[PDB]
C-alpha cells in the first residue's frame, strides 16, 4: 500500500505539469538550472551556501512531538508542498542505470524499499539487517531470476515498478546543494543507491490509444474542477484563458466540451469572459476528484509523450507507431510485453534489441510465444537467471574502472 | 465539586438488612461564596451531618447541607472542605437486593447475600453523594463484611485482612480514577474460589456446591482474555479478573452476561449450556467493553456509538478470527439487514436518530421522545438500532479511512495519557482516567478521511433510501447492454443518495462478469461489448465455449434471452429492489455467487417473488457442505415458502423426506447419538426447516395434510429415545417447532377447541412429548430448552383451536416456585403469549398485577415490554387509551427510574 | 515552484574542510562557502574560506532522485538531479559538449554513456 504526499495525490502543479513542449519532453526528469529573474539569486556575484544541521534536527524533533501528541503510533507527515523539501528529513540519492526507464515518479510521490531475502536451508537465523527498508521473506522470486539461498537483495517497490537497488557510498568530494530563489543550502549525503533495470507494474499507453485520450480528457476535467474550487467568487467562475494557458495544445472548442455540463458562458463587453458554475451543478468533493485520476496514471501518460517525442526526434513518424527496432524500445511496447509475461500470457526475448544497457547486462522486453516445451521454458529461466545474476554482480561491485579514452 | 471521598462502612449488618457508617466528602467548590450544597439521597436514614466538628443544618427534600461559612467569603474557588455524613441504609433499597439467611429457603439458612447495581443513579441508595455524570470523583473504600463472604467494589483491590479477630473481614478497595457515582457498586456474596495462574489472575466464583461446573468458563476466559491483548494491542492494567456466578444476578443493565465492576466480572450462570456462537458472541462483546468505555472514559454521552459501534465491530473480527470454521463472514449480514427493517419506517412509526444531540432549538421531538436526558434514555440505547447501526457505520468508516490507520488510532487512544502537574511536584495520572471525545473526532480526522460530518448526518437525521427501480435492455446490433436504475424514497425530507449498487451479468452459461456503480437518482449506465467475459478463459467460458457458442448460436444469436443481469450482490445497497422477471437472477446468485451474504438474500427473494421451477437446482445448495447453517436452512425454506403453487404439492415432498432422514442412521441411533454430538445433524437449523417446509406447505394448502402427517409421524417415532447432549438441545428445541404445526393442521377444523372430540391417538401422544417427565426432577439440568419450547408445543397446538385456561394454569405455577431462572422466563413469556389471545379484561388485570410485584425487577421489565408490544386492541377503535387508574400506575412507573430499572421507565414512555 | 537540486564536487582537500563545517553546523558556513555563477550558465567560482576555485556546471548522464524519509521504509521524491558543479584547483576563474559528464556518480556507472547506454538508431 502506497500513500503519496497530498500535493501529488491532488495532482498539483508544478509537481504534475499540465502540458510539456518538445524541449521539456527532451529534458524530462533532467531539469536544467535556469537563471532567476528576481529574488536574491537573480543577482550577480557570490552567494552564501547555508548550513541545515540546526534546521534538520529541529524538524525531526517537531515531527516526533506531533507524533507523541496524538498520542503515538504512525503519522503521515507529507501534507504540504513545504513538507517535500530536501531541507529536512533523512535523505538518500538514487541513480538510475536506465537512461530512460519506462516509468518514473514525479516529485511528491512515494516508494517503499523492500529487502528480499531467501532463507538458507535448514536452520536459517534470519536476514541480515539493512539501514533502509523492510525485510521480505520470499519463497518465490519477484524478479526474472531467482534469489539464491542466503541472498539479500534490496529493491524499490511501488505501483509503477519494482527494481533492484544497490547501496553505495557517496564520494568524499560531493555534497548536495539545494537552490531556491532565496539562497543556497548544503547537506551532507552519504547513502546513494544504484537502481537496476525496472520491472514495470503499470502499463504505459500507446500514442492516441483510447486509454491515452481518456486520460488527457479526465486530467483536463480534474484541472477544471480544481479551478472552480479555487475561485473565491460566489457563484464560482473561471476564465477560459487560464485553462488554455495550462493546455495550449487543446482547441477552445474541445475545452468548451468539458465546460458545457458544469458551467455557463457569461459574455461581457471586453475580451475576457467568464464561465460561471451552474447553480444546480454540485461540485465534486476532494475525495471524488482524487478518484478520477491517479498520480500513477499521469506517470504512465508522461512516459508515453516523452518517448513519443524522442522517437520523432530520431526520425520515426506516427505511422511507425513489422516493427522497427527503435519502436520496440518504446515504453508502451516494453511494459506491455513485460506485464503480459508476468501474467503467463507469453515469454520474453530477454536477449535482444530492447536491452537498455546495450551490453548484455539488461533484459530485452519483447514478447515471444509460450511455444522440448520443458526445454523451451528451462532455457528462458536459465537466460533470465544469468542476466539477473550479472546485473546484481556488476551494479553491487565497488571495483574502480578506469576511464574509457575513446 | 466533589473530587474525592473516603467511605467507611462498618458492620454491613445482615441482621438489619442495612449498611451503616461515614462518608467523608472532600469538596472543592468551583465558585465564590457558596453557602449551601446539593447532594442527592434517596430513602436514607441520616444520623448526623458534621462540618468542621460542629453539627450543621441539613434539610432533606435531595439533601441541602448548609455550610457554616466560618471564614471570609467562605467558600471560594478551590477551597477544600471535609463533609462528614453518618448514614444508615433502609431495608427496601431500590439499589440493592438483600437476602437474609431466613428467607433464603430450605437449602441454606446460613449465608446472607446482598448485591447492588450502581449505574445509573442508584448510588443514592447507598450513601449521600452528589449523583451526577458531571461531577467526577475518586474514592477510598473501607468496609467490613462477614468473613465467610467475599465482596466486590469498584477501585483497585489492595488487600483483604481480618478485622482483628473474630468473624468479620475488612477489604481495602481504592479507586485511582475519576469516574461518576454511576460506577460505584458493592456485591457481598459467596467466597468459594477457583483460580487459574498464567495471566492477570482470573478466578471463578460460585456457590460452594456448584464448583465442578466452572472449568469450561475458566478456560474460555483463558483464551478470550489472552487473545484480545494482542489484537487490541492493549494490556489489561488490573492485576486480576474475577468471574462470579451470583444466584441473584438477572439484571439487564448489570449482568446480563458481564457486569463491569473493577476486575470482577459479574456473570449469570450459563455454565456449560451449549455455547458455540451464542455466548462466544456474548463474552467477546463483554471483553470488548473493558476497553473503549472503561479504559478511555469519554466526557460526552452523545457519542455513545463510539462505545457500541466499536464494541460490535471487535466482536466480528474476533469471532471470525478464533472460530473460522462456522465462518462468521457469511453471517454478518443478518445483523446488517435487521436494522434495515427498522429503518424502513417513517411517519409516526418508528425510527430514531443515533447521534442524539440535545440542542436548545430541537423542534422535532415527535419521534424523538428520548432526548438523551436522564438515566433510562441512556439505558435504552442498547436497542437494536443503537447497537448494530453503530456497528454498521463503524464498518463503513473503516473502508474509507482504511484499517491499518484506524488501528494506529485506537491503539494510541487507549494509551494516551492525561496527566496533572503542579509546581510543588504533584504528579497525577488519568487514563484509567478521563479522556475526551472532542479529541477523538480530531485524531481520526487527522489520520484519515474527508468530510465525515455530512456522511454521518445521513445516518442519524432524515436520510437513507427505500426502493431502487431496475429496468433492463440489450441491443443486438451494438452489443451494448444498457441498464436504467432509478431510486426512490417516500418520506418528508427526501434526497438523492449514494449507495454502491453492483451488477454482474451472466452470459449463456452463467460465466460472465460486471461491476456497475449507480449512485445518482435517475441513471442510465452503458455496459460495453462484453459478449466475451473479462474472465473469458478462466474456466468460466469454456462453458459456453463448451459447445454452446455455435450449437446454441441458435439461442445466442437469438438474444431474446438477453445477458442475465443479476441484481445486488452481497446486499450491496440495503434497499428494496423493483426488478421484473427475476427467477434467473436468483438462481445465478444461488449457484455461482462466491459470497453467501448474497445467497441467503437471493433465497429470501426466491422464497417470496414468483419463481418458476428452481426446486431441483437449489438442492445443490441444500447440501453444499461449505455453506452456513442458515443458508442451508433458508434453502429448505425456499421450498417451504413456495409450497406447490398448484397440484404438484406432493412432488416436492420426497426431496423433503430425503433430508428428513439426513443420513439418519437410527438403527444405531438414538443410542449412539447420545454418544455422538449428532454431527450437529448438519445444523439443526436446517433439519428443523425440512419438517417445517413440510409444515408450512401443510399450513398453506389444506389438501396436503395426510401425507405430511405420515411424514412427521416418522419424526415422532425417532423421538423419545434421546438423552442430554450439549449440541442436541438445538435439535430438540427446533423439533418441538417441528411437532408443532403437525397436530396444528391436524386439527385445523377450528370452531373453538371444544374438546377435539375423541382424537386420543393424537392428543395423548402429542401431549406425552409436550409435557415433562413428571418423575424426572428439574433440579439437575442447569439449562432448560426442551421444556421451554414444550410449553410452546403445548400452546399453538392449543392456540390454533384454543384451550384457554389450561395454558396459564401451568405458567402461573411455574413462575412462582422459583427454581430455574430460564424456566421462570419461559413460563412468563408464555403467560403473555396466552394473554395475547385472551381478551377477558380480568386476565389483563392480573397481568399488570404480576407486572407490579413478582418481585424480580428484571422479569418485571420483560413482562411489561411484552404487554407493551402486543396491543390489547384490534383494528376497531372503541374507547382508545381512555383510562384513569392505568395513568396513575403509569406516572408511578415513571420516576421508578429514580430507583433503578432504566428499561421500565421507557416501558411507561411507550405506553404514555 | 519545484526546488532545484544539484551536486557540488570539490577537490578532496577542500571537500574535507567543508565537510567538517557542514557537520559542526556552524552558521558561519554561509561565509566560508559561497557560489558564484557566471552569466554563461556554465562557468563559476566556488569560494572556500575566500579561496576561489574555478568551477564548471556539467550535465550528468543518469537521472538521479533525492528521496526523503521519516521511518526509513517509505520514501518521498524531493527532486530530480541531473547536473554537477565541479570545482578544480586550476583553471580560469573568468573564462573568455565540454559540459557533458561521461560518468555516473557511483562506481559501477563509470563510462555509462559509452559502455552502458543503448544508443539510439535514427530513421
Amino acid at each position: 500500500i502506497i500513500q503519496h504526499s497530498i500535493p501529488a495525490v491532488e495532482l498539483r502543479q508544478p509537481f504534475f505539469p499540465t502540458h510539456m513542449g518538445p524541449i521539456k519532453l527532451r529534458q524530462f526528469h533532467r531539469p536544467p538550472l535556469k537563471k532567476y529573474s528576481f529574488g536574491a539569486l537573480s543577482q550577480p556575484g557570490p552567494h552564501s551556501v547555508q548550513p541545515l544541521l540546526k534546521h534538520i534536527k529541529k524538524k525531526a524533533k517537531m515531527r516526533e512531538q506531533e507524533r507523541q501528541a496524538s498520542g503515538g503510533g504512525e503519522m503521515f507527515f507529507m501534507r504540504t508542498p513545504q513538507d517535500l523539501t530536501g531541507k529536512d528529513g533523512d535523505l538518500i540519492l538514487a541513480e538510475y542505470s536506465e537512461e530512460n526507464g519506462p516509468l518514473m515518479m514525479q516529485v511528491g510521490m512515494a516508494t517503499k524499499i523492500k529487502n528480499y531475502y531467501k532463507r538458507k536451508p535448514g536452520k536459517d537465523p534470519g536476514a541480515p539487517d539493512c539501514k533502509y527498508g523492510e525485510t521480505v521473506y520470499c519463497h518465490t522470486s519477484p524478479f526474472l531470476g531467482s534469489l539464491h539461498p542466503g541472498q539479500l537483495l534490496q529493491a524499490f517497490e511501488n505501483n509503477l515498478f519494482r527494481a533492484p537497488i544497490y547501496l553505495h557510498k557517496m564520494p568524499e568530494t560531493d555534497f548536495l546543494i539545494i537552490r531556491t530563489r532565496q539562497g543556497y543550502y548544503i547537506r551532507e549525503l552519504v547513502d546513494i543507491f544504484v537502481v537496476g533495470q525496472q520491472c514495470p507494474l503499470f502499463e504505459v499507453p500507446g500514442p492516441n490509444s483510447k486509454r491515452a485520450n481518456t486520460h488527457i480528457r479526465d486530467f483536463l476535467q480534474v484541472f477544471i474542477y480544481r479551478l472552480f474550487w479555487k475561485s473565491k467568487d460566489r457563484p464560482r467562475r473561471i476564465r477560459m484563458e487560464d485553462i488554455k494557458k495550462a493546455f495550449p495544445s487543446h482547441s477552445e472548442s474541445s475545452i468548451r466540451k468539458r465546460l458545457k455540463l458544469c458551467a455557463d458562458f457569461k459574455r461581457t463587453g471586453m475580451d475576457s469572459n467568464w464561465w460561471v458554475l451552474k447553480s444546480d451543478f454540485r461540485l465534486p468533493t476532494e475525495e471524488e476528484i482524487r478518484a478520477m485520476v491517479s498520480p500513477e496514471q499521469c506517470c504512465a501518460y508522461y512516459s508515453m509523450i516523452a518517448a513519443e517525442q524522442r522517437l520523432k526526434d530520431a526520425g520515426y513518424g506516427e505511422k511507425s507507431f513489422k516493427i522497427d527496432d527503435e519502436v520496440r524500445t518504446a515504453p508502451w511496447n516494453t511494459t506491455r510485453a513485460f506485464i503480459a509475461a508476468m501474467k503467463g500470457k507469453c515469454l520474453l526475448e530477454v536477449t535482444g534489441v530492447a536491452d537498455p544497457t546495450g551490453c548484455g547486462e539488461g533484459f530485452s522486453y519483447v514478447k515471444i510465444p509460450n511455444k522440448s516445451v520443458a526445454e523451451h521454458q528451462e532455457r528462458y529461466k536459465e537466460e533470465c537467471q544469468r542476466i539477473f545474476d550479472l546485473q546484481n554482480k556488476v551494479l553491487s561491485s565497488t571495483e574502480v574502472l578506469s576511464t574509457d579514452t575513446d | 465539586k466533589l473530587t474525592h471521598q473516603v467511605v467507611c462502612i462498618n458492620n454491613i449488618n445482615f441482621q438489619r438488612k442495612s449498611v451503616v457508617g461515614f462518608v467523608e466528602l472532600t469538596i472543592f467548590p468551583t465558585v465564590a461564596n457558596l453557602n449551601r450544597i446539593k447532594l442527592n439521597s434517596k430513602q436514607c436514614r441520616i444520623y448526623r451531618v458534621r462540618i468542621n466538628d460542629l453539627e450543621a443544618a441539613f434539610i432533606y427534600n435531595e439533601l441541602c447541607i448548609k455550610v457554616p461559612s466560618e471564614l471570609w467569603k467562605h467558600v471560594d474557588e478551590l477551597k477544600v472542605l471535609k463533609i462528614h455524613i453518618n448514614f444508615s441504609l433502609d431495608q427496601p433499597k431500590g439499589g440493592l437486593h438483600f437476602v437474609v439467611p431466613s428467607v433464603e429457603g430450605s437449602m441454606a439458612e446460613r449465608g446472607a447475600h446482598v448485591f447492588s447495581c450502581g449505574y445509573q443513579n442508584s448510588t443514592r441508595f447507598w450513601f449521600p453523594c452528589v449523583d451526577s455524570y458531571s461531577e467526577l470523583c475518586t474514592w477510598k473504600l473501607e468496609f467490613t463484611v462477614d468473613a465467610a463472604m467475599v465482596a466486590v467494589s469498584n477501585g483497585d483491590l489492595v488487600e483483604t485482612v481480618y478485622t482483628h479477630d473474630m468473624r468479620k473481614k475488612t477489604f481495602h478497595y481504592m479507586l485511582t480514577i475519576p469516574t461518576a457515582a454511576s460506577n460505584i457498586s458493592l456485591a457481598i456474596g459467596p467466597f468459594e474460589i477457583l483460580v487459574d495462574p498464567y495471566m492477570h489472575e482470573v478466578t471463578h466464583f460460585c456457590l460452594p456446591q456448584l464448583l465442578p461446573l466452572l472449568k469450561h468458563t475458566t478456560s474460555y476466559l483463558h483464551e478470550v482474555f489472552e487473545f484480545y491483548e494482542e489484537i487490541l494491542t492493549c494490556r489489561y492494567p488490573y492485576s486480576c479478573f474475577k468471574t462470579v456466578f451470583i444466584d441473584e444476578a438477572y439484571v439487564e443493565v448489570a449482568a446480563y452476561a458481564s457486569m463491569s465492576i473493577f476486575s470482577t466480572n459479574l456473570l449469570h450462570s450459563a455454565m456449560i449450556i451449549d455455547e458455540t456462537p451464542l455466548t462466544r458472541r456474548c463474552l467477546a462483546q463483554s471483553l470488548a467493553q473493558q476497553f473503549f468505555g472503561c479504559f478511555i472514559s469519554r466526557m460526552s454521552w452523545s457519542d455513545e456509538w463510539v462505545l457500541k459501534g466499536i464494541s460490535g465491530y471487535i466482536y466480528g473480527l474476533w469471532m471470525k478470527k478464533t472460530f473460522g470454521v462456522n465462518e462468521y463472514r457469511h453471517w454478518i449480514k443478518e445483523e446488517l439487514d435487521k436494522i434495515v427493517a427498522y429503518e424502513l419506517k417513517t411517519g409516526g412509526v418508528l425510527l430514531h436518530p443515533i447521534f442524539g444531540g440535545g440542542k436548545e432549538k430541537d423542534n422535532p421531538a415527535s419521534h424523538l421522545h428520548f432526548s438523551i436526558k436522564h438515566p433510562h434514555t441512556l439505558s435504552w440505547e442498547y436497542y437494536s438500532m443503537f447497537q448494530c447501526k453503530a456497528h454498521l457505520v463503524m464498518r463503513l468508516i473503516e473502508n474509507r479511512i482504511s484499517m491499518e490507520f484506524m488501528l494506529q488510532v485506537f491503539n494510541k487512544l487507549l494509551s494516551l495519557a492525561s496527566t496533572a502537574s503542579s509546581q510543588k511536584f504533584q504528579s497525577h495520572m488519568w487514563s484509567q482516567m478521563l479522556v475526551s471525545t472532542s479529541g477523538f473526532l480530531k485524531s481520526i480526522s487527522n489520520v484519515s478521511g474527508k468530510d465525515i460530518q455530512p456522511l454521518i448526518k445521513q445516518w442519524v437525521d432524515q436520510s437513507g433510501v427505500v426502493k431502487f427501480y431496475g429496468s433492463f435492455a440489450f441491443n443486438r446490433k451494438r452489443n451494448v447492454l444498457e441498464l436504467e436504475i432509478k431510486q426512490d424514497y417516500t418520506s418528508p425530507g427526501t434526497q438523492k443518495y449514494v449507495g454502491p449498487l453492483k451488477v454482474t451479468v451472466q452470459e449463456l452459461d452463467g460465466s460472465f462478469n460486471h461491476t456497475l456503480q449507480i449512485e445518482e437518482n435517475s441513471l442510465k449506465h452503458d455496459i460495453p461489448c462484453h459478449s466475451k467475459s473479462r474472465r473469458n478463459k478462466k474456466k468460466k467460458i469454456p462453458l459456453m465455449n463448451g459447445e454452446e457458442v455455435d450449437m446454441d448460436l441458435s439461442a445466442m444469436d437469438a438474444d431474446s434471452p438477453l445477458l442475465w443481469i443479476r441484481i445486488d450482490p452481497d446486499m450491496s445497497v440495503l434497499r428494496k429492489v423493483e426488478f421484473e422477471q427475476a427467477d434467473f437472477m436468483w438462481q445465478y446468485q444461488l449457484r455461482y455467487e462466491r459470497d453467501v451474504v448474497a445467497q441467503q438474500e437471493s433465497i429470501l427473494a426466491l422464497e417470496k417473488f414468483p419463481t418458476p421451477a428452481s426446486r431441483l437446482a437449489l438442492t445443490d445448495i441444500l447440501e453444499q457442505e461449505q455453506c452456513f447453517y442458515r443458508v442451508r436452512m433458508s434453502a429448505c425454506f425456499c421450498l417451504a415458502k413456495i409450497a406447490n403453487s398448484m397440484v404438484s404439492t406432493w412432488t416436492g415432498p420426497p426431496a423433503m423426506k430425503s433430508l428428513f432422514t439426513r443420513m439418519f442412521c437410527c438403527k444405531s441411533c438414538p443410542n449412539i447419538v447420545k454418544t455422538n454430538n449428532f454431527m450437529s445433524f448438519q445444523s439443526y437449523f436446517l433439519q428443523k426447516t425440512m419438517p417445517v417446509a413440510m409444515a408450512l406447505l401443510r399450513d398453506v394448502h389444506n389438501l396436503c395434510p395426510k401425507e405430511v402427517l405420515t411424514f412427521i409421524l416418522d419424526l415422532i417415532k425417532y423421538n423419545d429415545n434421546r438423552k442430554n447432549k450439549f449440541s442436541d438441545n438445538y435439535y430438540r428445541a427446533e423439533m418441538i417447532d417441528a411437532l408443532a404445526n403437525s397436530v396444528t393442521p391436524a386439527v385445523s377444523v377450528n370452531n373453538e377447541v371444544r374438546t377435539l372430540d375423541n382424537l386420543n391417538p393424537d392428543v395423548r401422544l402429542i401431549l406425552e412429548e409436550i409435557t415433562r417427565f413428571l418423575n424426572m426432577e428439574k433440579l439437575l439440568p442447569s439449562y432448560r430448552h426442551t421444556i421451554t419450547v414444550s410449553c410452546l408445543r403445548a400452546i399453538r397446538v392449543l392456540q390454533k383451536n384454543g384451550h384457554v385456561p389450561s395454558d396459564p394454569a401451568l405458567f402461573k405455577s411455574y413462575a412462582e416456585y422459583g427454581h430455574f431462572v430460564d424456566i421462570r422466563i419461559a413460563a412468563l413469556e408464555a403467560v403473555v403469549d396466552y394473554t395475547k389471545v385472551d381478551r377477558s379484561y380480568e386476565e389483563l388485570q392480573w397481568l399488570l398485577n404480576m407486572i407490579q410485584n413478582d418481585p424480580v425487577p428484571y422479569v418485571r421489565h420483560k413482562i411489561l415490554n411484552m404487554l407493551t408490544k402486543n396491543p390489547p386492541f384490534t383494528k376497531n377503535m372503541e374507547s382508545p387509551l381512555c383510562n384513569e387508574a392505568l395513568v396513575d400506575q403509569l406516572w408511578k412507573l415513571m420516576n421508578s427510574g429514580t430507583s433503578h430499572d432504566w428499561r421500565l421507565r421507557c416501558g411507561a414512555v411507550d405506553l404514555y | 515552484e519545484l526546488e532545484s537540486q544539484f551536486i557540488l564536487r570539490l577537490p578532496p582537500e577542500y571537500a574535507s574542510t567543508v565537510r567538517r563545517a557542514v557537520q559542526s553546523g556552524h552558521v558561519n558556513l554561509k561565509d566560508r562557502l559561497t557560489i558564484e555563477l557566471h552569466p554563461d550558465g556554465r562557468h563559476g567560482i566556488v569560494r572556500v574560506d575566500r579561496v576561489p576555485l574555478a568551477s564548471k556546471l556539467v550535465d550528468l548522464p543518469c537521472v538521479m532522485e533525492s528521496l526523503k524519509t521519516i521511518d526509513k521504509k517509505t520514501f518521498y521524491k524531493t527532486a530530480d538531479i541531473c547536473q554537477m558543479l565541479v570545482s578544480t584547483v586550476d583553471g580560469d576563474l573568468y573564462p573568455p559538449k565540454k559540459f557533458i559528464w561521461n560518468h555516473g556518480i557511483t562506481l559501477p556507472l563509470k563510462n555509462v554513456r559509452k559502455r552502458r547506454f543503448r544508443k539510439t538508431a535514427k530513421k
